[PDB]
């Protein structure tokens, strides 16, 4: 083998150098994936290595965890065999930048499940599923960036299900934290979601003419903001192809696509309305050429629609009073319900797919038994010279997702050692609580501020909300902004933002854009438009029902934090494991491996502050049933049964193989190994014993091999 | 669950519901009925009444304790479906109020109620929330007070705010007069609860009072017809707008002063040089009062009379005018930098109901 | 060593090397003592058998006579192999426990370790190690097989 | 970036900007205001004091408050807000990059350069600071050595007679008679027409009143005949609430005051006599070079008209055979800083300044030599 | 027969008389009342209009309006009618053979000066007149040519200056807060108790609270705290209709107006620091003498315990060895009026009138000549 598979062997454990050394020198030979004890730190190689072929998976199957260099494979039957022996939910939780082979891995896992699981027709048919309905959930889902090309703006989370039997009876597939801002303002070299530009560049010109839509895109409102309406590495004319096919594929109707090409064409033309004052400073409708094709396109009438984009309704004492908008409230109620049109219509894409992979067993006795092998493919820690709304969101989903890290892992491993009674000191560690609540605490974080400088009377500004952090988290140890902070920082941070000390490192927001991006002013009026809608999507998008929901509009930023609550209590109840996933270069390539790019990537995946905890707490466990079956081949007293306890046959093959009293605990009713090394060299013991074990099999078949043929 | 109540204790009507909500869910009359049950409260009473009407709340001010503790019982326990030990309670009040309606609302909140924490608002500064402004001077006129607040980046003049006890219950006290003069005769509680929708259905502001008093004198054409309850039809002229210019001309009642556009510039020119130009600009209207045909238009004609040619003249005057209190109380108890502004029981423990003067 | 040979065994096994011998050199080749020993079903290593050649070896000529087969076998009698043993020598490779293993998961362990099998002998193996032709072996009944 | 800022501390208005600046960047009212009234709109950002700008922005509902007054620091807890306004908000620079040259009035108390030292070494941390006299300044920016110059600011008033660069110390004349004299005469005038102007928020409208409207009339006693003949001198002007005012014999009584102290009760001559007593205290050699170069520097010289009077009233002093002579410059309420900026980048002038090591050396007295 | 008559047209009441009497003949309110609702007993007297003593005894049916405010004649006809019913039936004299000595604050407008010359001229044909100013009348009182004078009435506070005979004109202040501010502030303060006192009419109730109940805390803080603390401090008093109403704090929170006048919103300095401030404006050499000789006159400085709060607070500001001294006499309520009577007499005043014959030469402008 080259460098040390697992990171909690290098013993200067402490040094950032050699673990982007002990990176550098697996990657280069070929080796892309290295473990962090039972984490899985994956390197994108950029081409083809054909270590994912049907004979991979069988040389992985049941296959134990230190046997084998490191590989998803090895990731998935232990997480598999988790579901499959405790019968308790799992989550496999793969995060990592934009382009650093989630989706890559998300697929390969898919493959593995099919072809080691028992039903190879139902494993077949979830597997297809949720791999050939992939290039829509990217064509409505990702988008371009500064950096990569195709960032996935969501977190997308997909189950195999399983039952009692260990067969996969369905699947499920949700999607939890997409990026509503972007459907109508990205920023400086930032594209919109790909199914635009894929529409306007590969569309039928019958087609964009039932849309009304030109090809160019800077004729768009919402697709010219980012100036790349053109790239170089992106063949619209050729994606669009895989994603109609990947549409029809999932049984949509042709009427199912025009529907929802209509909606596509719809937000298009959402941005193109541009509103001018009356003599009230009330919003009106400039233009005709707009809603002509809306009142067509999103099965609305065009009276109902003007009315709606230029006034807000309530009810009082069961009378209803249309009261108008200032024209900067009608821009963002034509961008509330574009991006309310856009999130509504992907979560109905992604419960299209979802309804296709459920059960088809009755529900009912003798059904009495679900597991989950949950997956899900979240993004890292999203950093940028210049970082936005957009980019605060997704670190605080960061940050919770490794709150939950903490509760799930760092905790129960303590817990673990108490049950079992080991007489152990817990392992120190920095606690996000602290910083969750400096985000999302109800009345102090600054979600809660964010809110109310939407919701605040007056000529409320971005600056004006800094000004307002500034005062409120004013004491904070994890806060700072160039005016709070010292001489020293001041040159390192400037007038139009702050400085979040997230758990992995430091995080500096740019203010700009944080309250028209947190507006999302969808109010009933156009709910209540769009609940009357002739398009069959938008009629199961917007529901009679809502419209008994008697509160102001949420903003951006909670209706994250909600979903990010129901990701956290989706995966709170099942037990994680984890991969974490580097980008070896901005810009593609094979072989070449960026230090300053790398260097970041494993600073904010957290991977040195992991293997600190790691490497202090115990490396593995097993029930002493499942220690002894395996490795009492190697102590003749428990060779080939152990007639006593199983503790006691355990307690006797530790003193066979040499254990000193450090290395090893016997707990309650488990074996624990503190350093892997011992584990290293007990498994080597074992696959020099297996040529012994092979051999009297041999010689006993040789035994045999004669008797049945001669005399 | 637990959100802070905002309840808007009008004198008309009672207008309660929680912040965050976009409009009230109780809005009933503070009317409690008692037979000519013991009593009837609200809707009950109102669709009752063959009963002894009384309103506990006369020109923002409470008369009754007994049947305002009945009312606020009604709001909580028949109408929100509430438990008020669950929810801190944002209350308001007129300007210029006795001090002992403040306390009082503090005791009885905090010792039958048994409420968490409270507040007391003034309804004017709610009403520049609801419109969106730091900067305006409101025009707020309910059913007992008309006041005016002009407040200037998110600060009141306490010595420019201005107070009137005449609105909407005045005004139909007066239509009830004028009524008479065609021989329509209206005396009972439950009779005036008739002439209060007349009122709110056949009223008006004319732009030039005597250019409409000759219009209908010289022809029928500004005459419209109410059908009573008891099925018979009453024709309606010039006491369609005779009424509500009784807001522009207090004399009608025999009060003394002067009219609800005077009253408002009166305020401005109480204010610095300086901020006069924004409040021009920024006459916010709100209150039932308000919510007559023709009045920001006659009220626009008015301030421009009184005001120099050169300023721009604008009148605040939404759809939901009528509301804008209470909106404006469902946007301040749900502001983060509120939540501090409360009066605890805790504090109520260790300094008696005089507290609400300090915090409020 | 453990037992010595009676007369009539010593009959039995010179009448099984009689089929090796054949025309009467009273010999037998130093590998083809473990096709004898397996001919009595006994189970020697390859191992075990160069390690007992190599005190027979030492003057050449290729081949051990009777006496020294004898002896070899004496030898192989001490501490035979048990059927449990075996067994769990075969559990120690099933990878879901249940007792089953594919024919190409075994022909995989028994060309990839030690002593081990050539193409013709996995597949004189696998004519009948599965018993029907559904590509798996019941590995604890063809232990119970095997041990007969 | 190691430039030196050139921070005029006027009365009325600070100046402020970089040494080699054209013109200063910073130009804003030397107030602090605080808010007088209660803030009963929760929600918004209200702050405890505002300074400059925003103060004059908001000011209808502050109470303003000048923290220099006749040149002297009156309040030092506004002067570090002022201070901390300019280099933090204006400038956007910290002062320890920065070597920093203020400006001080001749004949001030020796405290108010102590107290502004102390504050730019110990508050500030300042690499190292200068403290000029203002009407030296306005020298470098006429592009002289010799002349007299009469600086008028907000507060103070002062003559100092240079020749071929040395300033003659004994014959400096300083006047508490400036443009804030003038504003709040102006005040007492106003009211004489009936416009009544009493808050520190209406004192700003009179000033921008005194601004547009007033000139020194070239004979007071002709225009003051005139304005009582005919409406031919009278202005309008439209307060904030859109009333309009007409000002007449009021738009050149105001800058009379100059001229004669005695309309605001000083017993003082007035800016024409104090020039002439200044030019006479100095030796008979240097007079005619005086006489040449009355240089005119800061915002009360602005006046139309005042260039005219002033050199008709030391020609009616002066010797006949003399060729008296007025520099008022279009630049006037900027030469201060001009002259702040040509000094601070003069390389002769590196040496000068009081560093940081010096005041560890000796306390707030080292800038009394230097 | 042609005595001086001497008319202090403040801007609550009239006092008038003539400059021989020792104090004002006629005192009465500077108020004109008009009828406000419809008369309906035919044959009743009653009048159009109704002045003083009768507006304030109809008052019930009256609006009762003041042509003077902060001491400038705001209406014109309703002012002539204030010194027509001075004159005629207050006084019974025509003001066509008295001269007439007139009295104003000293900061102005000049149209009131001309206008109050044109009307006296021209309307009441007096032979000849003079407006001294209230202040610099008060000293001649006061028996002195050395003090500052505080003058407060019913709608100026002023503070002038004078030194051997000499006025400071630098150094006077001009304050718009006194009596109708602080009955304004009492009418609003008084809602505390739940009393709503709106009316022309209701403000005249207020103003004789204030006359009876209200006076000047030594200090402020100590008496807040002590009726916080007990119903010791307060008093009743019986409204017209028969209702007693009871006041606390409100009777030393009203005069604080003077010592606090933030508390309407004004932003100026107190009397006690605008006194000081026109010591401070006056010459080193006299401020010794202005400490020692600070002359109290007008109404407003009435209040129970306003000589002494003045006292403490002016003793807080100057140096610690002057002996500052406060002089408040019992008739300070009229020492305008009986200044302006001593001025009137004075041998040497009688070529400072401004006569018929130099008012026919130079017309309303004359009086900035002269006075
Ligand atoms: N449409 C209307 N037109 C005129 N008056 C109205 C109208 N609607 C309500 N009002 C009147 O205003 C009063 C109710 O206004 P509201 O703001 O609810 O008062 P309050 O705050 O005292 O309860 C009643 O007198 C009612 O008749
Ligand atoms: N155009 C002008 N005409 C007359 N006075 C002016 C003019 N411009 C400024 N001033 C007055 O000059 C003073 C400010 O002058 P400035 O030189 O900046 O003084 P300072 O140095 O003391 O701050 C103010 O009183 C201002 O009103
Ligand atoms: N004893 C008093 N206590 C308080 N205020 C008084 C008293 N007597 C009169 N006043 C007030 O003084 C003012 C009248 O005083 P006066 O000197 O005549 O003023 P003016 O000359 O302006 O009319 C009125 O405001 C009146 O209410
Ligand atoms: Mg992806
Ligand atoms: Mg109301
Ligand atoms: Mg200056
Ligand atoms: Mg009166």
């Amino acid at each position: 083998r080259v460098g040390v598979q697992d990171f909690v062997l290098l013993e200067n454990f402490t040094s950032e150098a050699a673990f982007i050394e002990n990176l550098r020198r697996r990657f280069r030979e070929n080796l892309i994936y290295t473990y962090i004890g039972p984490v899985l730190v994956s390197v994108n190689p950029y081409r083809d290595l054909q270590i994912y072929s049907r004979q991979h998976m069988e040389r992985y199957r049941g296959v134990s965890f230190y046997e084998v260099p490191p590989h998803l494979f090895a990731v998935a039957d232990t997480v598999y065999r988790a579901l499959r022996t405790e019968r308790r939910d799992q989550a496999v939780m793969i995060s990592g930048e934009s382009g650093a082979g989630k989706t890559e891995a998300t697929k390969r896992l898919l493959q593995f499940y099919a072809e080691t699981c028992p039903a190879p027709e139902r494993g077949g048919a979830v597997r297809d599923r949720l791999l050939q309905s992939n290039p829509v959930l990217e064509a409505f889902g990702n988008a371009k960036t500064l950096r990569n090309d195709n960032s996935s703006r969501f977190g997308k989370y997909m189950d195999v299900q399983f039952d009692f039997k260990g067969a996969p009876v369905g699947g499920h597939i949700l999607s939890y934290l997409l990026e509503k801002s972007r459907v109508v303002h990205q920023n400086h070299g930032e594209r919109n979601f790909h199914v635009f530009y894929q529409l306007l560049e590969g569309g039928e010109e019958e087609t964009l003419r039932r849309l009304g839509l030109e090809r160019n895109p800077q004729s768009y409102l919402y697709l010219v903001k980012g100036q790349c309406a053109k790239v170089s590495s992106i063949n619209d004319k050729s994606d669009w192809k895989v994603m109609r096919k990947a549409l029809s594929v999932i049984d949509f109707t042709e009427d199912e696509v025009e529907d929802l090409l209509s909606i596509v064409a719809s937000v298009l033309h959402l941005g193109n309305i541009h509103f001018a004052a009356d003599e009230d400073s009330n919003a009106q409708v400039t233009t005709e050429n707009q809603l002509k094709y809306l009142t067509r396109l999103l099965g609305v009438e065009g009276t109902t629609l003007r009315e709606a984009l230029t006034h807000r309704k309530i009810i009082a004492k069961g009378e209803e009073l249309l009261s108008p908008l200032n024209l900067e409230q009608a821009a963002y109620a034509r961008d509330a319900l574009a991006k309310a049109v856009y999130s509504r219509t992907f979560t109905w894409l992604v419960r299209k797919i979802n309804r296709s992979l459920a059960s088809k067993d009755a529900e009912s006795p003798s059904w009495r038994s679900t597991t989950v092998l949950g997956l899900l493919d979240i993004y890292g820690f999203e950093v940028f010279q210049h970082n936005s709304f957009e980019q605060f969101c997704i670190n605080y989903c960061n940050e919770k997702l490794q709150q939950l890290f903490i509760e799930l892992t760092l905790k129960s491993e303590q817990e673990e050692y108490e049950a079992e009674g080991i007489a152990w000191e817990p392992v120190q560690y920095f606690n996000n609580k602290i910083i969750c609540d400096l985000v999302e605490e109800k009345f102090k974080g600054i979600i809660s501020i964010l809110d109310e400088e939407c919701l605040r009377p007056g000529e409320a500004t971005d600056l004006t909300f800094l000004e307002k952090l500034e005062d409120t988290v004013k004491p904070h140890p994890h806060f700072l902004t160039h005016k709070l902070a010292d001489q020293k920082t001041r040159k390192s941070l400037d007038r139009g933002e702050f400085r979040l000390l997230h758990y992995a490192g430091e995080v500096t927001y740019s203010v700009t854009g944080f309250l028209d991006k947190n507006n999302d002013l969808l109010f009933r009026n156009l709910k209540e438009t769009m609940c009357s809608s002739m398009n069959p999507i938008m009629a199961q998008c917007f529901d009679k029902s809502e419209l008994s929901d008697k509160k102001r509009p949420e903003t951006v930023a909670t209706q994250f934090k909600m979903s990010l609550l129901q990701l956290v209590e989706i995966l709170r109840s099942k037990e994680p494991a984890y991969i974490r996933c580097i980008k070896p270069n901005d810009a593609k390539q094979p072989g070449r491996f960026d230090e300053v790019l790398i260097r970041h990537q494993v600073k904010y995946l957290g991977l040195m502050e992991n293997l600190r905890v790691r490497r202090a707490g115990f490396a593995y466990r097993r029930k002493y049933e499942a220690f002894l079956q395996r490795y009492k081949s190697l102590c003749p007293e428990t060779w080939p049964m152990w007639a006593g306890r199983p503790q006691d046959g355990v307690a006797v093959l530790v003193r066979h193989l040499g254990y000193k009293p450090e290395e090893y605990k016997m707990g309650r009713t488990k074996i624990f190994i503190r350093f892997p090394k011992t584990l290293f060299a007990t498994e080597d013991s074992l696959e020099v014993r297996r040529q012994s074990l092979a051999t009297k099999i041999q010689a006993a078949w040789r035994g045999f091999h004669w008797r049945q043929k001669f005399l | 669950e637990t959100t802070a109540l905002v309840c808007d204790n009008g004198s008309g009507l009672v207008k309660a519901g929680f912040a965050g909500d976009d409009a009230p869910r109780a809005v009933f009359p503070s009317i409690v009925g008692r037979p000519r049950k013991d009593s009837y409260v609200g809707d009950e009473a109102q669709s009752k009444r063959g009963l002894t009407l009384k309103y506990p709340i006369e020109h923002g001010i409470i008369t009754n304790w007994d049947d305002m503790e009945k009312i606020w019982h009604h709001t909580f326990y028949n109408e929100l479906r509430v438990a008020p030990e669950e929810h801190p309670t944002l209350l308001t009040e007129a300007p210029l109020n006795p001090k002992a309606n403040r306390e009082k609302m503090t005791q009885i909140m905090f010792e039958t109620f048994n409420v968490p924490a409270m507040y007391v608002a003034i309804q004017a500064v709610l009403s520049l929330y609801a419109s969106g402004r730091t900067t305006g001077i409101v025009l707020d006129s309910g059913d007992g007070v008309t006041h005016n607040v002009p407040i200037y980046e998110g600060y009141a003049l306490p010595h420019a705010i201005m107070r009137l006890d005449l609105a909407g219950r005045d005004l139909t006290d007066y239509l009830m007069k004028i009524l008479t003069e065609r021989g329509y005769s209206f005396v009972t509680t439950a009779e005036r609860e008739i002439v209060r929708d007349i009122k709110e259905k056949l009223c008006y502001v004319a732009l030039d009072f005597e250019n409409e008093m000759a219009t209908a004198a010289s022809s029928s054409s500004l005459e419209k017809s109410y059908e009573l309850p008891d099925g018979q039809v009453i024709t309606i002229g010039n006491e369609r707008f005779r009424c509500p210019e009784t807001l522009f001309q207090p004399s009608f009642i025999g009060m003394e002063s002067a009219g609800i556009h005077e009253t408002t510039y009166n305020s401005i020119m109480k204010c610095d040089i300086d901020i006069r130009k924004d409040l021009y600009a920024n006459n916010v209207m709100s209150g039932g009062t308000t919510m007559y045909p023709g009045i920001a238009d006659r009220m626009q004609k008015e301030i421009t009379a009184l005001a120099p040619s050169t300023m721009k003249i604008k009148i605040i005057a939404p759809p939901e005018r009528k509301y804008s209190v209470w909106i404006g109380g469902s946007i301040l108890a749900s502001l983060s930098t509120f939540q501090q502004m409360w009066i605890t029981k805790q504090e109520y423990d260790e300094a008696g109901p005089s507290i609400v003067h300090r915090k409020c | 060593m453990a037992d010595q040979l009676t007369e009539e065994q010593i009959a039995e096994f010179k009448e099984a090397f009689s089929l090796f011998d054949k025309d009467g050199d009273g010999t037998i080749t130093t590998k083809e003592l473990g096709t004898v020993m397996r001919s009595l079903g006994q189970n020697p290593t390859e191992a075990e058998l160069q390690d007992m050649i190599n005190e027979v070896d030492a003057d050449g000529n290729g081949t051990i006579d009777f006496p020294e087969f004898l002896t070899m076998m004496a030898r192989k009698m001490k501490d035979t192999d048990s059927e449990e043993e075996i067994r769990e020598a075969f559990r120690v490779f099933d990878k879901d426990g249940n007792g089953y293993i594919s024919a190409a998961e075994l022909r995989h362990v028994m060309t990839n370790l030690g002593e081990k099998l050539t193409d013709e002998e996995v597949d004189e193996m696998i004519r009948e190690a599965d018993i029907d032709g559904d590509g798996q072996v019941n590995y604890e009944e063809f232990v119970q097989m095997m041990t007969a």
